[PDB]
RNA sequence: ACCCACUCGGCACCUUACGAGAAAUCAAAGUCUUUGGGUUCUGGGGGGAGUAUGGUCGCAAGGCUGAAACUUAAAGGAAUUGACGGAAGGGCACCACCAGGAGUGGAGCCUGCGGCUUAAUUUGACUCAACACGGGGAAACUCACCAGGUCCAGACACAAUAAGGAUUGACAGAUUGAGAGCUCUUUCUUGAUUUUGUGGGUGGUGGUGCAUGGCCGUUCUUAGUUGGUGGAGUGAUUUGUCUGCUUAAUUGCGAUAACGAACGAGACCUUAACCUACUAAAUAGUGGUGCUAGCAUUUGCUGGUUAUCCACUUCUUAGAGGGACUAUCGGUUUCAAGCCGAUGGAAGUUUGAGGCAAUAACAGGUCUGUGAUGCCCUUAGACGUUCUGGGCCGCACGCGCGCUACACUGACGGAGCCAGCGAGUCUAACCUUGGCCGAGAGGUCUUGGUAAUCUUGUGAAACUCCGUCGUGCUGGGGAUAGAGCAUUGUAAUUAUUGCUCUUCAACGAGGAAUUCCUAGUAAGCGCAAGUCAUCAGCUUGCGUUGAUUACGUCCCUGCCCUUUGUACACACC
């Protein structure tokens, strides 16, 4: 599917003194900047990067 | 292919005659003209085209074709 | 005799690479631009040629010595990657076998391909990857073929003809198939629009797919391509990409001088399946009542009522989501990736089926899809086009796809009566219910429907049932053939189709052979869709009935992948 989505395509039969040549044209838009479709390549997994902890530190209690 | 055999018998077209036109009228005496041939009585003609003269047939021929009035 | 330490001198195997080298490898092929221990010999591009000649030897066949003319840009070495093998070792698979299914191959007949025959029987295509293929079911069209007949739709520019007329057109006649003024008779008509020549354009289903684009088929039911930093190699290049294991899979796991990614497979997309949960509806429908039929009547049952009102969304419809991740558990295996069974689930064969699909290849087919196209060809007595008619269908045979049968798991006659994807008429004659008339075919008057609204519930077929047949070419079979009736259609003869009665073939399960396929599949069955004025024995999708046999291997066969050889690299045509 991703094809339909983020790849534009031509041909061109150009043509000429000695026969005609195709040409035909390739392009990937970054499947980032989507705006209204689906905004990567279904094929990523990004996960998140945690965090650093402080932790411990034996109970206590706030109060407000 | 096998290019060309015929029986002979080549054509031509025609010509649209030839003929000098119009002297067929006749002005006598200065100045007046009367007219030999006769016109054609249908609107489409103008009274200024005429009627050939075969035998029976008198035609107009402003009109392509169409209609016989014979004299 | 053995065992062992050590030792000279032998033939060798090994590990390394201080070092060598073009590299293969070499402990000598080492201590060599950081160039010298001693000494002999041989070679100075490839041919010509170890030829001629001379000398010599030998019985001889031959040996030793041994040129040149001319010619010529490579010939050559090691190793790298391809390509290729009538080399070997692993695989993979119903386009391959196993176990079996259902066949074709045997007949009639429907198509196609050959060949033959014709004026013509237009042509493309020949292993899988040509032969119901060109969406190729051709009555005229199509149309390319054959017999003939018209017409320029010959830009344009220059030249000439020429207003005393450059040119057009024609009634009747002849002529012709023709009510074509094609021509010719005759003689008007038109009025610078053509016409005559050149130069130059123009069409063309003419040739060239072996000049091309585009598209397409195959290789591939395959699993392959690749770059980063690191290892090797002077470089080509390799390693990563690999014995094994696993997988549909360069799927993984694992192994490890590699690590860690990508394109391709996957993911994804469509479609079938699952929702008593969501948002909904007279183009969907279910419940209750009203209105009403008929039976039974105590209550009950079974129908009519495109709006007489109420309500709901289980059926249907489709927007939004939830659901499977081989979950669970037990097995077994490098307890690795996986695989096996079992519970459970709508669903656990990639869940089923498809759509999409990397690099690279083929002189694969396609100038007959194109107003895609280069070049050739033709261009008015046209290979342009058009009108008339035949032909593509021609009939001794050969080939491939099929259709129908060989009947009693039947054929027939009543009767039960059940689907799905589809499709349909505006500048018009589509799909068509209902009402008549007609045995049939159909004819006819109406009507609904631009369609979830009407044809339609597509009451389809296979099939289920009660009989009529009686094993006999028989009530199986339906070839061929005569007679009539209709229907599309301007036109049906060479018989478009359809209906009726009569006729009543071969064929008794098919040799050598070869296809297709593992589950809602095989095969039986019909229907819709394409083509379509008319014509399905065709194909594309649809549902109905719904099986016996595998869940293996490598024996055939095809194709991969690894080692190998190579003197091919336009790569075994
Ligand atoms: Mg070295
Ligand atoms: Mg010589
Ligand atoms: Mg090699
Ligand atoms: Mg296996
Ligand atoms: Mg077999
Ligand atoms: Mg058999
Ligand atoms: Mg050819
Ligand atoms: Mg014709
Ligand atoms: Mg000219
Ligand atoms: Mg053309
Ligand atoms: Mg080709
Ligand atoms: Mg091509
Ligand atoms: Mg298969
Ligand atoms: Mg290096
Ligand atoms: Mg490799
Ligand atoms: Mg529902
Ligand atoms: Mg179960
Ligand atoms: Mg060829
Ligand atoms: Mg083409
Ligand atoms: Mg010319
Ligand atoms: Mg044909
Ligand atoms: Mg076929
Ligand atoms: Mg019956
Ligand atoms: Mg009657
Ligand atoms: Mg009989
Ligand atoms: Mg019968
Ligand atoms: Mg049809
Ligand atoms: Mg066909
Ligand atoms: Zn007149």
């Amino acid at each position: 599917q991703p094809v339909n989505d983020f790849i534009d395509t031509a041909t061109r039969h150009v043509l000429m003194r000695q026969g005609v040549l195709g040409i035909k044209v390739k392009i990937m838009r970054d499947p980032a900047k989507s705006r209204t479709g689906p905004k990567a390549l279904p094929d990523a997994v990004t996960i998140i990067e945690p965090k650093e902890e402080e932790p411990i530190l034996a109970p206590s209690v706030k109060d407000y | 292919k096998k290019v060309y055999t015929t029986p002979k018998k080549i054509k031509h077209k025609h010509k649209k005659v030839k003929l000098a036109v119009l002297s067929y009228y006749k002005v006598d005496a200065e100045g007046k003209v009367t007219k030999l041939r006769r016109e054609c009585s249908n609107p489409t003609c103008g009274a200024g085209v005429f009627l050939a003269n075969h035998k029976d047939r008198l035609y107009c021929g402003k009109c392509h074709s169409v209609y016989k009035v014979n004299a």
